[PDB]
RNA sequence: ACGGGGAAUCAGGGUUCGAUUCCGGAGAGGGAGCCUGAGAAACGGCUACCACAUCCAAGGAAGGCAGCAGGCGCGCAAAUUACCCACUCCCGACCCGGGGAGGUAGUGACGAAAAAUAACAAUACAGGACUCUUUCGAGGCCCUGUAAUUGGAAUGAGUCCACUUUAAAUCCUUUAACGAGGAUCCAUUGGAGGGCAAGUCUGGUGCCAGCAGCCGCGGUAAUUCCAGCUCCAAUAGCGUAUAUUAAAGUUGCUGCAGUUAAAAAGCUCGUAGUUGGAUCUCUCUCGGCCGAAGCGUUUACUUUGAAAAAA
RNA sequence: CGCAAGACGGACCAGAGCGAAAGCAUUUGCCAAGAAUGUUUUCAUUAAUCAAGAACGAAAGUCGGAGGUUCGAAGACGAUCAGAUACCGUCGUAGUUCCGACCAUAAACGAUGCCGACCGGCGAUGCGGCGGCGUUAUUCCCAUGACCCGCCGGGCAGCUUCCGGGAAACCAAAGUCUUUGGGUUCCGGGGGGAGUAUGGUUGCAAAGCUGAAACUUAAAGGAAUUGACGGAAGGGCACCACC
């Protein structure tokens, strides 16, 4: 996997994470 | 190199050898002294003064015909300015520097040049405060500098 | 480059002394971590209660089946996976019994084909089962 | 900025037995550089040098001969007591049959071995051989 | 590992160099990098030439010119055989071909 | 004696290559 | 995490450990407060509360093993409810009494030291070679091994007396008696592909069972499982797990790296920090061949001297 | 043929210049800087690198204001395709532009910290200075410009070399390293988990800085070599290729 993807799906799971926790 | 600059120039004066009085002037000690003093009075500071000896009146070096600088010189016939000439222009350059900033404030380079001038001013303040020729409560403001220059 | 003066002495021993927690065996004995995450506690071996027999499948490249057993310690009531070594000693081991169980050799890592296991049955029912392997003692009745 | 001159000096020394050139510019000189070459030249490493004298401070010519493997500088200056020269020897030193570790002690500036015979402990300068 | 000292662009002295776009894809390439070609060719070809100079109503009017300033990029560049691979010995050589 | 370097240049990468490359001399 | 003396390891530098018999501290289930006394905030003294717990006729009374043994519990993990004040010292009013301090035995493969499990001859056998002709052969003239060959010598493990030991004792030492030819009075623990010393011998199994720290071995000829034989490693010891030291110049002070293998901050300024160019070669007094009060600005450094618990 | 708007400054334009880096290209003027060279001027150690702290920091993005030509995330269609939520095409919102306030991140790269010394050669080039045949312009003299030939000093680089180094690629630095010590800052310790969780801090947000562990694993990886392969290029051959 291209790395820049995987920090796009990590920082997308990151706002996802901060919508569970706000 | 240079303190605030990448520049490794090399140009500086090469004195020679010789601690004499040349041959060519016949200036005596005190007629020099009398030409420096003329010269302070006229309002000018130890390197412009230098620099008129020697091109002008043949002197190559004021130490090795009066035995003393010029800056000395000054001092002991009581006629010297209040703070160094180095540190004064400093200061001048940076009032102006700031007095430019004031209407060109996006002028981000001179801001950047500032900062270096003003870190110049701090060293050799602290430098003359060590060595007891500035005041040891004095301290450059961005306020009072134009009032020393 | 490092920094070479009479009076480097405090900048060089902090230096050392942060960029020794980047050592992994540093790290790892100096944190309690991994000293709190040890099933044994710190100690070279743990008595259990066998739960179950297990077949754990070799890693890819092999092909076997090795036979361990799920214990439960009694020092702390946490259940591991202990590989019962030689052939048939599987067959020595009985449910609910007590079994001395030790490293595998790797220091917490796993050894062979045996994948997640780190553990080792040296003992069960009070008797070792080198012992039983070989005849010299037989299991209590 | 410049500092240790007698690493500077050492250097250009080391540097120019390795070309194998037979002289070296040294500058500028000091006390400290011009006693550590004579020590040097009196053990036969280098040969004679001219101190040559401009009104700011010296530059020195040394002769080469090419006896010369390593000289080197020891920086910091270690304060060196007489029991750890055995082990600055050991350290420094290629083998117990040639080689220098010079000093500098309230008796002078000194190899080693004349800082056992007077028995005085010092400041290693650095080492040639 | 690098394959060319110059990484395969003439950005000696300086950080940032304006870019251009392809002449053939549009493709933003630093212009210190592109490729490019001055091509000045007769405005008409060479077998226009004589119907086209027979039918002038001039004598000797000589015809003009074009003068084209193409910029390729380096995948615009190799496809159209404008320069190729080269071994890494011959990588090195800067002298244009002779044409 | 030369046994060991004739099997071992039949299987250079064999089960047998280890041991016979250390029986040559170590 | 009681501290230190110190211990393990260590080329040099270092790393780790030090609950543990010596010194110092602290505590006596946890806190707190006291009496007495020279000395205690004492606990084999008292007074409470908190926790736990004993006897009770239920009214009350009595507790403190982190002293020596011994239980329980906990755990991977640690010995006798023995004898004695004979030694060492301590205490007392005391030459006389007492001391689980301490000593002595018991259990003890924690470890450390020494050290058996055979030695020697003849017999031939696989036997060699500076023995000799002429390589061919004679081979008690220079040494190993077949040994269910032979032969006597030696001796301690053991059993048992008598001393000796010691406070009775035990042990060691000493003496005598018996005590060795499968000297069956019978050495083991791990291994035999490489690392790493020692078999691609035989049988079994057939990617199974298993082995294997690592690499790997096993799917019908397995040098690697399971066995037999043989072989080697240490040896009364050896394997295993964990922790740790060296290996590790893989924490680099000595002494590492940072273009691409992990890695120089995007870039300057900047305080603390670190580092910083040349240069400078021992005097007023006192008891006439002396002696000194010193301030020569000091510091670092180096050398010497003193003082510094044994183990 | 005009008019309006906004954007951008082609060719000249270079392994050229300047800037701390990001970055900087129409003319002219103003403003304040700056390196290098020149200096027989002045001070006289005032210095190097730097925790803390501070300035600047492409693009994108975020708030307001102006503008709004082109291009264009998203989006709407049209194609291609087995399918295309893409590549291609027509439109097209935010954005792209300027002003103010944020953000502080880039393969922000020379993947190479800064200061200092030493260590080969050569030809170029930029700036300043010095010296000199000769040509050309200011109608003619010197000065000065444009050339020519050298030298010196810093600068962007290049070629070459058995300097030396390195695993090599390669590097006159990545050399002067077991013959190991010039000064100083930052920073790495097998691969993943993971620049993640968590706490703290900053931000309006997006996110920035600091930043693990459990667990897992015998390899990941660097340089180079030989093959094989390529919807890479260039050559050569053959009526089981063609003309």
């Amino acid at each position: 996997m291209r790395a820049k993807w995987r920090k796009k799906r990590m920082r997308r799971l990151k706002r996802k994470r901060r919508k569970m926790r706000q | 190199g240079r303190m605030h600059a990448p520049g490794k120039g090399l140009s500086q004066s090469a004195l020679p050898y010789r601690r004499s009085v040349p041959t060519w002037l016949k200036l005596t000690s005190d007629d020099v002294k009398e030409q420096i003093y003329k010269l302070a009075k006229k309002g000018l500071t130890p390197s412009q003064i230098g620099v008129i000896l020697r091109d002008s009146h043949g002197v190559a070096q004021v130490r090795f015909v009066t035995g003393n600088k010029i800056l000395r010189i000054l001092k002991s016939k009581g006629l010297a300015p209040d703070l160094p000439e180095d540190l004064y222009h400093l200061i001048k350059k940076a009032v102006a520097v700031r007095k430019h900033l004031e209407r060109n404030r996006k002028d981000k380079d001179a801001k950047f040049r500032l900062i270096l001038i003003e870190s110049r001013i701090h060293r050799l303040a602290r430098y003359y405060k060590t060595k007891r020729v500035l005041p040891p409560n004095w301290k450059y403001e961005s306020s009072t500098a134009s009032a020393l220059v | 480059g490092k920094c070479r003066g009479l009076r480097t002495a405090r900048k060089l021993r902090s230096h050392r002394r942060d960029q020794k927690w980047h050592d992994k065996q540093y790290k790892k004995a100096h944190l309690g971590t991994a000293l709190k995450a040890n099933p044994f506690g710190g100690a070279s071996h743990a008595k259990g209660i066998v739960l179950e027999k297990v077949g754990v499948e070799a890693k890819q490249p092999n092909s076997a089946i090795r036979k361990c057993v799920r214990v439960q310690l009694i020092k702390n009531g946490k259940k591991i996976t202990a590989f019962v070594p030689n052939d048939g000693c599987l067959n020595f081991i009985e449910e609910n019994d007590e079994v001395l169980v030790a490293g595998f050799g790797r220091k917490g890592h796993a050894v062979g084909d045996i994948p997640g296991v780190r553990f080792k049955v040296v003992k069960v029912a009070n008797v070792s089962l080198l012992a039983l392997y070989k005849g010299k003692k037989e299991r209590p009745r | 900025v410049r500092m240790n001159v007698l690493a500077d000096a050492l250097k250009s020394i080391n540097n120019a037995e390795k070309r194998g050139k037979r002289q070296v510019l040294i500058r500028p000189c000091s006390k400290v550089i011009v006693r550590f070459l004579t020590v040097m030249m009196k053990h036969g490493y280098i040969g004679e040098f001219e101190i040559i004298d401009d009104h700011r401070a010296g530059k020195i010519v040394v002769n080469l001969t090419g006896r010369l493997n390593k000289c080197g500088v020891i920086s910091p200056r270690f304060d060196v007591q007489l029991k750890d020269l055995e082990k600055w020897q050991n350290n420094l030193l290629p083998s117990r049959q040639f080689g220098f570790i010079v000093l500098t002690t309230s008796a002078g500036i000194m190899d080693h071995e004349e800082a056992r015979r007077k028995h005085t402990g010092g400041k290693i300068l650095g080492f040639f051989f | 590992t690098k394959k060319r000292r110059n990484n395969g662009r003439a950005k000696k002295g300086r950080g940032h160099v304006q870019p251009i776009r392809c002449t053939n894809c549009a493709r933003c390439v630093p212009k210190d990098k592109a490729i490019k070609k001055f091509v000045i060719r007769n405005i008409v070809e060479a077998a226009a030439v004589r119907d086209i100079s027979e039918a002038s109503v001039f004598d000797a009017y000589v015809l003009p010119k074009l003068y084209v300033k193409l910029h390729y990029c380096v995948s615009c560049v190799i496809h159209s055989k404008v320069v190729r691979n080269r071994s890494r010995e011959a990588r090195k050589d800067r002298t244009p071909p002779p044409r | 004696f030369s046994e060991w370097i004739d099997d071992l240049e039949a299987d250079p990468k064999g089960k047998f290559a280890q041991n016979l490359l250390k029986k040559l001399t170590g």
